[PDB]
């Protein structure tokens, strides 16, 4: 019968390393042709396939094409082309000879430019079909942040530049982007610094091991990091321990060589029957993962040739290459094909095919399949009980921030507030005892009111300790901003009055020793009080102290950043220095007089020695307190307790040393 | 009869470079002129078969089939463009052919592992870079920046430029690319303040990027732009409906921009092999066109088509043998390769010689824009490192700028007159001190002086004298010292002042101390009290100088302006953590200085023997304390200034010394002189 001829271009030799792709698919073509012939679908005509080698060389490829055009018979189509350097040359020279091409192994995106390559169709999906799957893997698991690593080659840039274009409508946002050529570890470090947990890699076999090693060296792996990389590598490419620990947990992506679904296809078989037929047809020839596409190519070419032969009869053996109408007919016939095949259902959205992508995961020995994403339906399917994580929750692209206050714990605040009452009760008792004996000779000899002033000062100082503690969520936020002022006022007055009296008495003594009475002491104490009153008024009226918050720590699974509050103002160094200097100078002056007058004295005043001891004690106590304050401001709990102890001892030993003898003297006499 | 010889050619007539409108007639004329003469090829005629290609590789392979498998048999193939020459040069290896292209300017065709039978006349685009760097060197530039539209030619060009510039002690800074968005890449130049710029792109990219420039104000006197020259004059006075700027706004943005170029026509009027002059050739082929030579295409490239078909005949004459050429044998082609590899002669374009990679070398030309018109500046021949300037360049600032603003460091000093008077007063002070010491030591046997401690007074005088002397090294800095003899001054200052102050105050305090004590006086005890304080002071000073010495410390404050920036640097003779030492030494002295005043305010009226001058000592102690107290904080707070921190510390010492030495020593003279 009259034959219909077809051209074939593929490597066949053994020196070329890609000859395997031309030897591991011919059995499928033989099977398909045998079936087409037996079924008798082209009644008068039959097919006749012709083989031509290229060696995957630009020159060695053109010469074969040309020789075929000259010697060989009148061809009608071109079938094949695995190497991208020669097929990209041949695909542009078809509008002149009026031919059509069908490639099943070229996965380059350039061939999608339908301005230069209008007569090019293929089945195998391109490498720019992985991103619409990565997208719906991100959405499903609620991820937003990403880190992309690009290698400096056009193969990978051709998709790195297509990824950024599909995320426009979506909400994902590119956080970082690092590129490298030979040294990936600098980029790995620049990424680990940005604190990212999502990585989208694009690199070849070796650079994978390189980046894994340098990431382990950078500690960029664990239950808080996710890996995404290609998955078309060869098994056992790792051909140490540490490396395998940084690799596990990565997801690879490829295209599905052969569907698993069981359904009746157009050849009256099923994907599981054809697999056995093929594995039994080839004995020595090794396996290639492209046969499912050749088998479908044969059937699509037959179907379209028939559908075109139909329209031709209503108007094929002498087709000189100057036939434009026939070429247009065949082209418009190929755009209307849809059926079911071992690989799935075949459709053509502007040459490019709409097929199925598949994910895979590595679990300590090899990659295992997980999910299949079907492009023509936009539906993602996952299987459970096979995917796993390092943690029990889907990691996220962020870190949790916590704000602990460090406030007091109140195991001892109550204890101290209670101990503060002993002093108050003792002071009340002593004041009453002194008020009761206001007529005896002992109470009449010593100063009448100076002791009362001292006791009042002590009680006022005692209140200050109560005011110190309230902080760290004890009171409303609007209260802390109003307690510092009253606190400092109270403490100032309390320290002022008592020491004013304890100093005026020694002054009167020293003056009498060298050369009304009760009035001059009150006057000088009032003046000392006036100084501090004016100072405090000026401050409270100019710039009060406001509550400021400080954050300083990093305690790591959410990170916690603690916060604290400080009642300060900007200009604190001058204020503090002046106040401290003024009080220290007064204390030293008072202390010197007492030492000078240790033995000498004036009659009608029996409390000279004891008041001197009190002055010494108060001076040392205040010095220690002030020193401790500057040293332990970070730790708030210990400072509070030590300051409270200091205040208690200072304000209690004084009274216990002044009144006690005057009391036991009456108790005994 | 003459045995014929055919060749094949592909001429473009439409596309991105229609260079066949004017390169076909030239080669036809060459063929007829070389066939007329009977001195080159006697019995071998030449003929040509030409096809069209439109400068796209889709038609080219179809026509190459139509031209390589149908008789007759061809020998030499001539492709025009750079997108259909690559193809044929890759493919011809299997047919054993030679290719000679007259219009391809791509640096990738210079390889010899893929293209082993390729020759051309149009030089490459890697021939501007030697000129560029030999010109940078001439004007001392070491920091460059560049931007490039996206394409293979420009990428390879910039790569070669980087390789050539990274081998003569120069460094590159920035490389920004684009396709049609020149906004952000030109805006990101000001962010780095780049001034020397080389720009590689087509005309429209220019008319756009330059409006962007004018908007961003990237031009002036500190900006130099390098460009490429084949743009047509008047390329900025043309309407641009896709542009907002105007003509006069842009004509001020492209002022004074260099531009190189390659020259194809012999600028001289010397004759050549064919006995022809450039003027006798231009008009000769202009009498053979349809449109005008300003509206046609590929006119300035014809000389390279003429000067090529002559090389072929020259190298084919030697071989003389050709009627039997099959596409399989590879000996005839090797002979022709050896013949073409040894070419040297003169043509309408000059001396043509092929380098190792097929290409040829030529002279290049330089220009510059001077008022809406280009004005030549010089030529260059990269074969003999030659050059030919003209002394016609121009600059706005009478000279060309440099890569970056240089910073000059300045040093501040004192007035140089406030020091002389203050260093003079010290001499008077020391004279008074010596006079008083002499007056007190002369009389040494009277009871009036035996009562009041003479030794203590003398010690006070010695201390004051040392303090007065210590003032000299305090102002000596800069004009009167270098970087080597600097540390010798600080030690002087310290060891003089910290000695004199204490050596005086020791007596001036211990006297009142023992007085007030007895007021609540063996001579031996008094010496121990004084010696103790000085002994303590030396300990602190020695421990400071041992475990913490002072060498130097510069201070760099704000950089004032004058294209030169000046940053002034100070010079503090300091150390590490001096605040603590100064605080210690100031407090430990303020204690005594504030205690003695009270002690004196106490023993105001007490009377004793050998304690007569106690009131005078009290007055002296009153003045010293106030002066020292005021001066120390002020000096500490004014460490930045240089004049104030000298007055407030040089007056407060001479005043104290004088008021001290003219109080407890004046009455002695006023009395012993009036009473003999
Ligand atoms: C030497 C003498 C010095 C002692 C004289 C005290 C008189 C006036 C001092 C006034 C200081 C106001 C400071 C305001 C509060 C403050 O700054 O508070 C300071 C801490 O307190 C101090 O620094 C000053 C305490 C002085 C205690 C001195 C020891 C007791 C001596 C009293 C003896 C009296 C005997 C009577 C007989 C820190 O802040 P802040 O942001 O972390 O707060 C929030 C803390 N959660
Ligand atoms: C209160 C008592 C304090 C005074 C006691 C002085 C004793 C020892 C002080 C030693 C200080 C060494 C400092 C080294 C020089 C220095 O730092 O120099 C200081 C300036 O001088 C000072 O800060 C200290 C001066 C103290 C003057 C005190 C007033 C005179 C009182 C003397 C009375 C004596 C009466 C005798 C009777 C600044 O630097 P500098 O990088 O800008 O230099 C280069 C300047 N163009
Ligand atoms: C090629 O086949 C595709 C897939 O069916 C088809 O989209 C192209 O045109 C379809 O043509 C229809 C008219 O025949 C039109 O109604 C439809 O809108 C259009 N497809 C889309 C997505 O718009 C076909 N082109 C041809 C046959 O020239
Ligand atoms: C090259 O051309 C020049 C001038 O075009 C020739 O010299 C002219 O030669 C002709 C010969 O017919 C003489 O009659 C004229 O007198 C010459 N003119 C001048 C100005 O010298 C020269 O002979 C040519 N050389 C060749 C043909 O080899
Ligand atoms: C001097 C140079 N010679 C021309 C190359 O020979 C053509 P090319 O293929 O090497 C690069 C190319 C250039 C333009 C358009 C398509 C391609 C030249 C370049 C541009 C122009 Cl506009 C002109 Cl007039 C001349
Ligand atoms: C051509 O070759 C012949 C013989 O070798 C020689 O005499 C003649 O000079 C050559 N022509 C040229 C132009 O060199
Ligand atoms: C011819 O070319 C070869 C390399 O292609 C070179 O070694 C040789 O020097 C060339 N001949 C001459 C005369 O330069
Ligand atoms: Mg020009």
């Amino acid at each position: 019968s009259p034959p219909l001829s077809i051209m074939g271009l593929m490597p066949l030799t053994k020196e070329v390393a890609k000859g395997s792709i031309g030897r591991g698919v011919l059995p499928a073509v033989e099977l398909a042709i045998e079936q087409i012939r037996n079924e008798s679908l082209l009644r008068p005509y039959f097919l006749d396939l012709r083989l031509y080698d290229t060696e995957c060389d630009n020159a060695k490829g053109l010469k074969a094409f040309y020789d075929a055009i000259k010697y060989g018979p009148n061809h009608l189509m071109v079938f094949g082309g695995v190497c991208p350097s020669v097929t990209s040359i041949i695909a542009e020279s078809l509008q002149g000879w009026n031919l059509v091409q069908l490639s099943f192994a070229a996965t380059t995106p350039v061939l999608a430019d339908k301005k230069k390559y209008p007569y090019f169709f293929r089945t195998v999906p391109s490498d720019n079909a992985v991103n619409p799957a990565i997208l719906k893997l991100l959405k499903h698991y609620q991820w937003k942040r990403v880190g992309t690593l690009t290698q400096d080659v056009q193969r990978f840039s051709e998709v790195r530049n297509d990824l950024t274009g599909v995320l426009y409508g979506e909400d994902i946002e590119i956080s970082d982007t690092e590129s490298f050529s030979n040294d990936p570890c600098t980029s790995v470090k620049k990424l680990k610094g940005n604190d990212v947990r999502i990585i989208l890699g694009q690199f070849d076999q070796n650079m994978a091991a390189k980046v894994f090693c340098c990431a382990y060296e950078e500690n960029m792996y664990g239950s808080k990091y996710q890996w995404i990389i290609p998955g078309w590598y060869e098994p056992s490419w790792w051909e140490r321990k540490n490396l395998l620990a940084a690799m596990e947990g990565y997801i690879g992506v490829d295209f599905e060589p052969l569907s698993s679904k069981q359904i009746k296809t157009i050849s009256g078989k099923t994907p599981q029957q054809y697999e056995r037929e093929y594995n039994n047809k080839r004995s020595g020839v090794g396996p290639s993962k492209f046969h499912g596409y050749a088998y479908d190519g044969i059937w699509v070419i037959a179907k379209t040739l028939q559908r075109a032969m139909e329209t031709l009869h209503a108007s094929i053996q002498d087709f000189n290459y100057t036939d434009h109408t026939l070429g247009r007919i065949i082209l418009n016939a190929m755009n209307e094909t849809n059926f079911f095949g071992v690989t799935g259902q075949v459709v053509f959205r502007n040459g490019e095919r709409m097929g199925t992508i598949k994910f895979t995961q590595f679990q300590d020995s090899r990659e295992v399949k997980v999910g299949e994403y079907n492009a023509v339906a936009d539906t993602l399917e996952i299987i459970n009980d096979t995917i796993r994580f390092q943690g029990s929750e889907p990691p996220k692209d962020k870190t949790i921030i916590l704000e602990q206050l460090r406030k007091i714990s109140l195991p001892l605040y109550s204890i101290l507030s209670a101990l503060t009452i002993l002093g108050m009760i003792m002071a009340s008792a002593f004041l009453f005892f002194n008020i009761k004996n206001r007529n005896q000779k002992l109470i009449k000899m010593s100063s009448p009111y100076m002791n009362n002033l001292i006791i009042l000062g002590g009680m006022l100082s005692y209140a200050s300790i109560f005011l110190f503690g309230l902080d760290g969520s004890f009171v409303s936020e609007k209260t802390f901003e109003t307690l510092c002022t009253v606190r400092t006022w109270i403490l100032t007055v309390g320290y002022t009055t008592a020491f004013g009296a304890m100093f005026a008495k020694t002054w009167r003594v020293h003056a009498i020793f060298k050369n009304i009475k009760d009035q001059k002491l009150l006057v000088i104490v009032g003046g000392m009080l006036l100084i501090d009153l004016c100072i405090l008024i000026c401050w409270q009226a100019v710039d009060p102290l406001r509550r400021t918050v400080e954050k300083y720590s990093m305690e790591p699974d959410i990170s916690i950043r603690p916060l604290l509050e400080h009642c300060e103002n900007t200009h604190m160094t001058i204020w503090l220095g002046i106040v401290y200097a003024y009080k220290g100078l007064l204390m030293l002056f008072g202390c010197f007089l007492a030492w000078e007058t240790r033995n000498v004295s004036i009659p009608a005043l029996n409390d000279s020695k004891y008041i001197g001891m009190s002055v010494y004690n108060v001076g040392i106590m205040c010095i220690i307190g002030a020193a401790v304050s500057f040293l332990t401001r970070d730790q708030p709990n210990v400072q509070f307790c030590i300051v409270a102890l200091v205040i208690i001892f200072c304000s209690t030993i004084t009274l216990c040393l002044v009144f006690v003898p005057k009391l036991i003297t009456l108790r005994t006499n | 009869e003459r045995r014929a010889v055919y060749i094949g050619a592909l001429f473009p007539m439409s596309g991105g470079w229609p260079g066949g409108q004017a390169c076909q007639p030239a080669v036809e004329m060459a063929l007829e002129d070389v066939n007329s003469r009977r001195d080159i090829l006697p019995d071998y005629e030449l003929k040509l078969i030409h096809h069209d290609s439109k400068c796209d590789p889709g038609q080219a392979t179809k026509y190459l089939y139509e031209l390589l498998y149908n008789d007759p048999i061809k020998i030499i193939l001539m492709p025009g463009c750079s997108s259909v020459s690559t193809l044929v040069a890759e493919a011809a290896r299997m047919w054993n052919l030679i290719v000679l292209s007259y219009g391809s300017s791509s640096p990738a065709l210079s390889n010899r592992q893929r293209f082993p039978t390729f020759f051309r006349t149009h030089p490459s685009a890697t021939l501007h870079n030697p000129t560029r760097v030999k010109l940078f060197e001439k004007w001392g530039w070491k920091k460059i920046a560049t931007i490039q539209q996206t394409t293979e030619v420009f990428t390879s060009t910039l790569d070669d430029l980087e390789e050539r510039v990274k081998e003569a002690g120069i460094e590159i800074t920035f490389r920004q690319s684009f396709f049609s968005d020149p906004a952000v890449p030109v805006k990101n130049l000001k962010r780095q303040d780049a001034r020397i710029i080389v720009g590689l792109f087509y005309e429209t990219e220019a008319r756009k990027v330059f409006c962007e420039v004018y908007k961003e104000r990237l031009f002036g006197k500190k900006y130099v732009w390098f460009l490429i020259g084949w743009y047509a004059d008047n390329w900025f006075k043309i309407y641009d409906p896709s542009i907002n700027c105007t003509v006069d706004e842009m004509t001020e943005a492209v002022e004074g921009h260099i531009t190189t170029e390659i020259v194809m026509l012999n600028p001289a009027n010397t004759r050549s092999i064919s006995n022809m002059t450039s003027q006798e050739f231009v008009e000769k082929l202009t009498k053979r066109l349809k449109r005008h030579p300003e509206e046609t295409g590929g006119f300035q490239e014809a000389p390279l088509a003429y000067d090529a078909i002559w090389a072929l005949a020259l190298a084919l004459n030697k071989t003389s043998r050709l009627e039997d050429f099959n596409y399989n044998n590879q000996t005839i082609t090797d002979q022709i390769y050896r013949a073409m590899n040894s070419s040297s002669f003169e043509g309408v374009s000059g001396h043509v010689v092929f380098d190792a990679s097929g290409s040829r070398m030529a002279w290049t030309l330089i220009e510059q824009l001077q008022g809406g018109s280009y004005k030549k500046i010089g030529y260059y021949d990269s074969t003999k490192d030659d050059l030919s300037w003209s002394k016609t360049d121009k600059w706005i600032g009478g000279s060309p700028p440099a890569d970056q603003t240089l910073v000059i460091k300045t040093f501040r000093f004192l007035s140089q007159k406030l020091f002389i008077s203050v260093s003079v007063l010290s001499s008077l002070g020391i004279v008074l001190a010596v006079v008083c010491l002499s007056f007190n030591i002369y009389n040494s046997h009277v009871r009036y002086i035996q009562n009041s401690q003479p030794n203590l007074n003398n010690l006070t005088a010695v201390g004051c004298s040392l303090a007065l002397a210590a003032v000299f090294p305090l102002g000596l800095d800069g004009y009167h010292i270098g970087r080597n003899q600097f540390p010798f001054v600080c030690q002087a200052r310290l060891w003089l002042l910290g000695l004199g102050f204490s050596l005086g105050y020791g007596s001036m305090f211990t006297k009142i101390w023992w007085v007030h004590t007895v007021f609540t006086l063996e001579p031996w005890k008094l010496y121990a009290t004084v010696g103790l304080l000085v002994g303590m002071d030396v300990l602190t000073l020695a421990i400071w100088q041992i475990v913490d010495p002072l060498h130097r410390t510069i201070e760099t404050f704000a950089k004032e302006e004058p294209d030169v920036s000046i940053l002034p640097q100070l010079e503090h003779c300091s150390s590490r953590k001096m605040n603590t030492w100064l605080g210690i030494f100031y407090g430990y002295k303020g204690l005594l200085l504030l205690l003695g005043i009270f002690l004196a305010y106490e023993t105001k009226s007490v009377s004793t023997e050998k304690i007569n001058d106690h009131r005078a000592v009290g007055m002296a102690i009153y003045n010293v304390a106030v002066l020292c107290l005021i001066t120390a904080p002020v000096t500490m707070i004014l460490s930045s200034q240089q004049d104030a921190a000298f007055a407030f510390a040089s007056l407060a010492i001479v005043f104290s010394s004088y008021i001290t030495l003219v109080v407890l020593f004046v009455p002695k003279m006023r009395r012993l002189i009036t009473r003999g």
